[PDB]
This record gives structure tokens, C-alpha cells and sequence, in this order.
RNA sequence: UUGGCACCUCGAUGUCGGCUCAUCGCAUCCUGGGGCUGUAGUCGGUCCCAAGGGUUGGGCUGUUCGCCCAUUAAAGCGGUA
RNA sequence: CUGGGGCGGUCGCCUCCUAAAAGGUAACGGAGGCGCCCAAAGGUUCCCUCAGAAUGGUUGGAAAUCAUUCGCAGAGUGUAAA
RNA sequence: GGGGCCUUAGCUCAGCGGGAGAGCGCCUGCUUUGCACGCAGGAGGUCAGCGGUUCGAUCCCGCUAGGCUCCACCA
């Protein structure tokens, strides 16, 4: 479970999605990448599902450079509760996207591995994506 | 056990100490209190306990201790003791209260009046500083809540109790209203009489009617000569203020109370943490030793049953040869051995020749892989049983850095839990130097890490000892007798002669596994020995 | 179902459960017909097509639900204020 | 006041974000502060300038003080925020 | 219904990543004019389970399980 130990506000406004993504669009510190093509927001334990997913498929699978950390709280309200009486609790974390933004690029394991390891963590996922690799 | 003893002493101090203000306290060890009175007009010392093995008042050798930090214990001593002046130095009657009718000119002015009894009885005694005037305890050592059946209580609340005394004569004399023909009478000199401990008491029985003796020993302790001694008797050191009744071992005749039982104890009181340790050991290498000889004699027992696996494996082999006179529905075979038995076997019906005979190879295998599981098990069990004996080879030489450095090596097994403190050498009747590998790890810092290959090494030929090395000295006639007879009568086998041991260049002495070592490509020398040349 | 909104109804919309009457759906409870099986058979398990018909009687409790006894081939799950 | 009422919470003032780059803009939105303080913490004249880091070195010590170069600036600016 | 605490020795519990332990209790021998013992020890262990963590987990993470404990308005 990423997490920020440290925090300013342990509450945010919500945001939103919209445009693309600014950098971190092309694997470059590793090799064989998977990139986004749309956006949503993410959790630490569905990333790191994907981690024991394709590290179980490589069972050490190479180095990765994960491109992102859940930097978004989001909170939860308590149940069967009305409006208002002030903002809800905090829950958990987020992970924001954009499409065209790289999630987790691979190196020092074959292609082919790579493809499969990916897919098996893509349909984790409840998004829509493709491999990359570098120019 | 009773105060015939402790009123010798009572008498030989009142004699002495009365006349006493109370000048300091002092107080680290848990249950060794420090005391300096004005006593005799004297900066005066004075030793207690009531340690739950010492208890003893002690006019003392040196001192061992000041706190600066010394128990709230000390801190009512200092507060109501303190000052406190000795108005006599008495015994309440004869069983081991010692009474000590401490006055104060306390810091009022006041003269401040209490009884300090201190209830010496050996082990689980009690300094119990009892208000006289009222007979309260203000600060004791042992409880009984009673959260039991027994009497009495510490708490400085609790008012003071006498526990129950018992019907001591506290004196021909037993023919009146007893008899000595009364049976085993070392016991009932402990049921009947307050000159007492069951040692003490059969002592008596053999100073030998017999209360002549007993009043007329007493007539001697009245005398208050009585030239101490500890009588080391087997090691059973009594320390005894006439020179030994019986027994007729040893007398190391302390002239003072002072030396007798501190420097003697205290010199066996490091150690008797280290004898703790040794009995412990010993009974529990006695247990390791007897316990896996027993468990492995027992593996032995229930193994000698079963095999059940080349019958019928041979069978199997014999229908897979004659695998086409078969039908899968028949119990018995007609055999050769290509020797030609017959044998008509069971076959299982409803079942293969196939089947049954490549059952028969898996419950062949099957009982060859449990009984061969079984056996490495128990060769696994024979090297333990040997390495008992390998320990206790070594343990019979060991010392007591021997006994901490094998709780090391059973650390190392496993089996305890508790710097360069390698080995030690000894000097041979040769005026050369022999290092003595005293155990395991000492075997292994005097040979594995100090001494030098091809050098004169010898183990005790199977018998239980520590192994020697001339390190760099190629033992001669003389040097290889001497280092063998060191060893051929520092084993337990230190009455047989001939301790054979193989010596040669160290080159070949093997290694291994762990602790499995071996010298090897080495010729043998049978030795027998002296003792003293070592030192 | 438990819930959120406060939108019709406060110049009135009777609210639980039960009886009688029912009646629609079917992700089927039994019965029809299938395929798979780690379905020997017999019983089974899984999934599919199938709503034509059918799907008990009592003790406890106001009850519902649930429990219990004995059945049945089975004693279904929802809607309709 | 109240996403029915009730409990509870708040009720006035100030700083910020929400606030959509003039300004303004609500919610029982998000966050912090006040019911003061200095008679020198003022007015004026004159003066020089930091925060930390490195080096070195008594007690000094990781850390007092210290020179030492680095050093818009990391400190200070009575007080919350800006 | 929700919140908080807790599952380690037969009992009570600490330990809180690189060695499973204190005491109560059972067993072993010491010995004890308080029958009180104490002594030394010894055995006695799924650190509740699952998963992840790590080079390795009582310990770090998440889940589940339970046990406790606190709090849960009007039709």
C-alpha cells in the first residue's frame, strides 16, 4: 500500500480529468513500457495487485520504475448518513491519470514475458491501455 | 537448624559489642547489610543477612560495599535504628532469636526502647526490628500473609509474631523420659533437642552414656575455645567450632568467625553460581546422554520388526517374467527362483499381474524408503550417540570456562543459551610446554586456530578426556611419553595405563560435517602418568 | 432490502401480519429436455434450453423471518401501495 | 440556523483556499487565529544585515559561544494566516 | 449496525524485524524447627489463520476470523 507518510491538508477538493497527460508518457528508464488511454482514479493495493501479478508471472521479474504514487486522499462518509455536518473522513488514497501517461515501464526480462505479464495485469485493471517500449 | 550454635555465638559477641550507638548503614547487595556502630565506643563493623541460603551476624572481614543508594530497608534502619544505642547483646532463651534491646537516644533525645529480633535460621531467617513496647513489626523480610496455612507476616503493619517453637529439652538424661533406644536417633536429636541439625545431631550421635558428652560439649562451648575449622570431608566442608567430631576428613581451622564463612563462601559463592551451573549440567547431560541413549535403543526396538518389501518384490520381478500365464483374477503364482521354490503367492484378484506386481515393487520401495528414512534417522542417532560421548570425552576434562564455552557449543547445537578466550597450556615433565585442547572449542583454538600442521597432536585413545598438542615440537621419546601420560591420567580412564594415543604430523589430522575431527596417519603410544609435573 | 432527495399527496394516500381472491416475471424450487464432470452404477455436482403445470400440515411465537416435528417429487425466489 | 425536527454544532471579528486571473460570490465547505500586546516592540537621528551549512578548535557535548568562506534570504519582522 | 482493544508457555503476560521470553503452574535434585520454603534448573510454543513484506517477520503491511470493550432518537 503506497502512501505519502506525510501530509499538508489530509483533504483535498476532488479534481478532475481532463486533456492528457504532461510527462512520463514513454518508457526511458526502463525498457518495455504500458501507457494509458484514458484516465481514472487508482488505488495502491490495485497497483501493487498488478505487482504481485506479474512479479509471480516473472517470480522476480527484472526492475520495473513504477511512474506514479497515490499522492490523492479521498475520503469515505460514514453509513446511512445524511448530507452535510462537515466534509467525510479520509479513506484511503488515489492515484490520478491521464491518457497517454505511462504507469509502469520493465527491463532485463524478454519481451515476451513482458506482453504476458502485462496482460495478465491489465485485466486486473478497469481501464484501457497498451504496451510500449522504447524508441 | 537450631541455636546452640547461635548462642555461642550470641555469648561470644554480647561479650564484645555492647556499648554501642549506631553510626552508619550501608547497603548494595540485596541481603548483605553493612552496619558501623559506636559499639565498644568504636567505629565498629558488623555484617547481616537472611538470604534465603546466608544467614549469619558476622564480625566480618573487609567490608565489601557502600551504596550511596541504599534500600528504603536501609532508609527505616537509618531512621529508627540509626543512633540507636546497644543495651545488651541477648538471646530470647535459646532457639536462634538474637535479641538486641536497642535503646535511642534517638534524635529527639528520648530513649526510644524496641527489640531487633532477627530469626537466624539459615536459609529463610528474618531481621525483624520488633517495637519492644508494643511488639510490632515496622519492617520485616518474609511473608506468609497468611495467603496460606502458616502463621505470621512481614508487613510493617503486621504486629509481631513468635512462630511456633517446639518441645526442645534445650539442656542417661534421655533414659528418664525418653529412651535412646527410641530408633534412628541423629532425627530425633533434630525432634527432640535444640542442639540441632540432622549433621550436627548424628555428629553427636557418634561422640560417644551420651549426655554426659552432651552437657560436658557444652561444658567446652561454655570453656569458648573451641578452635574452628572447616572440615573438608568429602567436600561436605563443616565448618565446626571444635576440631571435627567425625567423619575424619579435613580441618582448615579459621581462628576467626570473621574469615570462616565469607572468605570461605564467597570464594564459593562465585562458584556456586558456577556449581548451579555444573549440577544443572550434569544432571542434564546425564539426562541427554541416558535420554537419547533410551530414545535410540527404543527406535532400535520398533525397528526390528518389519521389512516386508523384498518378499514379493522378488515375486513381482518373477510375474513380470512369467507375464503371459497370468489373468488378473487369481490369488496364487507357481514360482522358480532360477533355487525353485514354488511359491504359491497372493495375487489380489479383481486386480492386475501388472497391477499387483508393480504393487508389490511399491510397497517394496515404500518399506525401503521408510525403513531407509528410518535408519539414516538412526545413523543420525549413533552419530548423536557417539557425539554424547564426544561431548562428555571432553566434559570429563573440562573446566569451568570449559562448562561456559560448551553451553557455547550448545548454543552452537542447539540445545543452551547463555571476546577471545581461545585455550591454555600446561608444563610437561619434559620443561617443554603442552598445549591442552580442553574441549570442543578448545580443541579447536589450541589446534584449529593455534597450533601448527605436522606438529605432535594426541587424543585420548577412547577414553573420556581432553585432547594435548607439542605445536611445533615434534615429540621425541620423552615428549611424546610425557604429553601421552598427561593425557593417559587426565582422562577418566586415568587408572588404565597404556592410553594409546596416535601421534604424527598434524598434516593428516582430518576435519569435518562439524565437530568431526580426526587424527589420523599417525602411530600409537601407550602411556600411563604422574599427575603434578603438569603445573 | 437497508439507505440518500424532499419532487405529488397534511381541505387526510389506513400503517404490520394474517384470511379470501389472486396474478405478472423467472436468475427455476419439483416435474420436461439437454451438454460437462474429479458423472463405475444408484445418488450426485456444474452449466444450458424451459414458466406448461405444480410447489404440503402442524407446535413456538402478534408476528414476518426463523426454529422445530413429520412429509412431499418438491415444499422456490421476487413484483403488484 | 438546521438537507424534517431533536441531541449535538455554530452564532460576532480577522487571515487564507474554495473564488471561475477586476471586484464580489453560498453551503452544518476546507483550514488557522481574536475578544490581546509594546511606554518600548513607540516618534525621530544615526548605525549594520540574515537563516542555516562546511572548516577549525577547552568545559562545548549533536547542539551553546565562537573565526572561517559559502552564503536574496532558507531568518526576522509582538501575535494566526496571508 | 458502527467504532476502539486484544489472540505468544497449561495460566497471566511482556517481547515489537536479524536469538520467542518474565512470572503463575507441572517435573527433576538441594535443603530447609516458619512447613514456610527458597534454590537451581527442566519440560511446556501453530506469537489465531491467510496473503504480502523482506535476504529474513510475534514484530512490518493488508484481509479474514473470532473474542472482548464503547456507542447507536420521534414516527
Amino acid at each position: 500500500m503506497l502512501l505519502p507518510k506525510r501530509v499538508k491538508y489530509r483533504r483535498e477538493h476532488r479534481g478532475k480529468m481532463r486533456g492528457r497527460a504532461k510527462g512520463g508518457t514513454e518508457v526511458h528508464f526502463g525498457e518495455f513500457g504500458i501507457q494509458a488511454l484514458e484516465a481514472s482514479w487508482i488505488t495502491n493495493r490495485q497497483i501493487e495487485a498488478a505487482r504481485i501479478a506479474m512479479t509471480r508471472y516473472m517470480k522476480r521479474g527484472g526492475k520495473v520504475w513504477i511512474k506514479i504514487f497515490p499522492s490523492k486522499p479521498y475520503t469515505a462518509k460514514p453509513l446511512e448518513v445524511r448530507m452535510g455536518s462537515g466534509k467525510g473522513a479520509p479513506e484511503g488514497w488515489v492515484a490520478v491519470v491521464k491518457p497517454g501517461k505511462v504507469l509502469f515501464e520493465i527491463s532485463g526480462v524478454s519481451e515476451e514475458v513482458a506482453r504476458e505479464a502485462l496482460r495478465l495485469a491489465s485485466h486486473k485493471l478497469p481501464i484501457k491501455t497498451k504496451f510500449v517500449k522504447r524508441e | 537448624f537450631d541455636g546452640m550454635f547461635t548462642y555461642g555465638m550470641t555469648h561470644e559477641l554480647n561479650e564484645k559489642i555492647m556499648g554501642g550507638r549506631i553510626t552508619k548503614i550501608h547497603q548494595p547487595y540485596k541481603h548483605d547489610v553493612i552496619f558501623h556502630i559506636r559499639a565498644k565506643g568504636k567505629n565498629q563493623k558488623l555484617l547481616l543477612s537472611a538470604h534465603p541460603s546466608y544467614s549469619r551476624v558476622h564480625i566480618t572481614a573487609q567490608a565489601y560495599e557502600n551504596p550511596s543508594e541504599p534500600p528504603m530497608f536501609c532508609m527505616l534502619l537509618r531512621k529508627h535504628i540509626e543512633g540507636g544505642f546497644i543495651e545488651k547483646i541477648e538471646q530470647a532463651g535459646l532457639d536462634r532469636i538474637m535479641i538486641f534491646h536497642i535503646k535511642s537516644r534517638n534524635e529527639i533525645g528520648d530513649e526510644t526502647v524496641r527489640k531487633l529480633y532477627v530469626e537466624i535460621m539459615g536459609r529463610h531467617s528474618n531481621i525483624i526490628l520488633t517495637d519492644a513496647a508494643e511488639n510490632v513489626i515496622i519492617d520485616g523480610l518474609k511473608h506468609l500473609s497468611p495467603s496460606m496455612n502458616s502463621y505470621r507476616t512481614v508487613l510493617p503493619g503486621q504486629d509481631y509474631k513468635l512462630p511456633p517453637a517446639q518441645d526442645k529439652i534445650s539442656p542417661d538424661d534421655i533414659l528418664r523420659h525418653l529412651s535412646f533406644q527410641e530408633g534412628r536417633l541423629d532425627k530425633q536429636i533434630v525432634d527432640h533437642f535444640s542442639g540441632v541439625s540432622p549433621l550436627f545431631a548424628k555428629e553427636a550421635v557418634h561422640r560417644a552414656t551420651l549426655p554426659k558428652a552432651l552437657l560436658a560439649l557444652f561444658a567446652e562451648v561454655k570453656e569458648h575455645r573451641f578452635i574452628p575449622n572447616i572440615t573438608t570431608v568429602n567436600g561436605k566442608e563443616y565448618f565446626y567450632l571444635l576440631e571435627l567430631t567425625h567423619l575424619k576428613g579435613e580441618a582448615r581451622r579459621f581462628d576467626s568467625l570473621s574469615e570462616l564463612l565469607d572468605r570461605f563462601y564467597f570464594g564459593k559463592a562465585e562458584r556456586d553460581r558456577v556449581k548451579q551451573q555444573a549440577q544443572d549440567l550434569e544432571r542434564f547431560v546425564v539426562n541427554e546422554r541416558k535420554k537419547n541413549a533410551n530414545k535410540i535403543k527404543k527406535l532400535e526396538k520398533t525397528l526390528e520388526y518389519s521389512e516386508n518389501a523384498k518378499e514379493f518384490q522378488l515375486y513381482g520381478e518373477l510375474l513380470t517374467a512369467n507375464l503371459y500365464m497370468l489373468k488378473k483374477g487369481d490369488k496364487q503364482a507357481e514360482v522358480i527362483n532360477y533355487e525353485s521354490p514354488t511359491i504359491t503367492i497372493p495375487l489380489n484378484p479383481n486386480k492386475t499381474p501388472s497391477e499387483n506386481a508393480q504393487a508389490y515393487f511399491t510397497k517394496y520401495q515404500k518399506a525401503k524408503n521408510s525403513v531407509a528414512v528410518v535408519e539414516e534417522q538412526i545413523r543420525l542417532a549413533q552419530e548423536e550417540i557417539e557425539y554424547f560421548d564426544q561431548l562428555i570425552q571432553q566434559l570429563s576434562s573440562a573446566s569451568p570456562r570449559d562448562i561456559s564455552e560448551i553451553r557455547e557449543e550448545l548454543v552452537e547445537g542447539k540445545y543452551l543459551r547463555p571476546h577471545n578466550p581461545v585455550l591454555e597450556t600446561y608444563e610437561s615433565t619434559s620443561g617443554l610446554t603442552i598445549l591442552v585442547g580442553k574441549n570442543n572449542r578448545q580443541n579447536e583454538y589450541l589446534t584449529t586456530r593455534v597450533a601448527a600442521r605436522d606438529d605432535i597432536w594426541l587424543h585420548t585413545k577412547d577414553i573420556p578426556g581432553s585432547h594435548v598438542v607439542i605445536r611445533s615440537s615434534e615429540p621425541d621419546e620423552q615428549t611424546i611419553m610425557e604429553a601421552a601420560t598427561i593425557a593417559a591420567y587426565f582422562s577418566k580412564a586415568k587408572d588404565s595405563s597404556s592410553v594409546p594415543v596416535d601421534y604424527t604430523k598434524i598434516r593428516h589430522v582430518k576435519k569435518p560435517k562439524p565437530g568431526f575431527v580426526t587424527y589420523d596417519s599417525q602411530h600409537t603410544v601407550f602411556v600411563t602418568p604422574d599427575a603434578d609435573t603438569v603445573i
